[PDB]
């Protein structure tokens, strides 16, 4: 907070106060399984199903 | 109140490198020379008794 001081009046102290907070960490994954037939079909026909 | 670093709960500085006790090396590799060998059991021929 600010303080209003007259000429030659005593100046106080008012200070910021703090506290710390910590995160957690998460690992997230998606695994999708398909035949190599699905790969050769997609890739030769250019369907874009693996891109999808 | 004056601000002190306890209010920050500062994390430690993890320094690079690992300190290790020494390990004893092979004695046989210094005391006996490696002969060049092909893969599989070698056979050596020995005198058993003299004439």
């Amino acid at each position: 907070r600010g303080e209003v001081v007259g000429e030659s009046a005593e100046k106080s102290e008012s200070t910021a106060t703090f506290a710390p907070v910590t995160s957690l960490v998460r690992k997230v994954q998606v695994t999708q399984r398909f035949s190599q037939e699905v790969k050769w079909a997609d890739e030769s026909r250019q369907l874009g199903v693996l891109q999808t | 109140a004056v601000l002190k670093t306890s209010s920050f709960q500062l994390p430690r500085h993890l320094v690079p490198g690992v300190w290790q006790k020494a390990q004893g090396q092979s004695v046989l590799a210094r005391l006996s020379n490696a002969e060049p060998q092909e893969f599989g059991e070698q056979q050596y021929m020995t005198l058993t008794a003299p004439p």
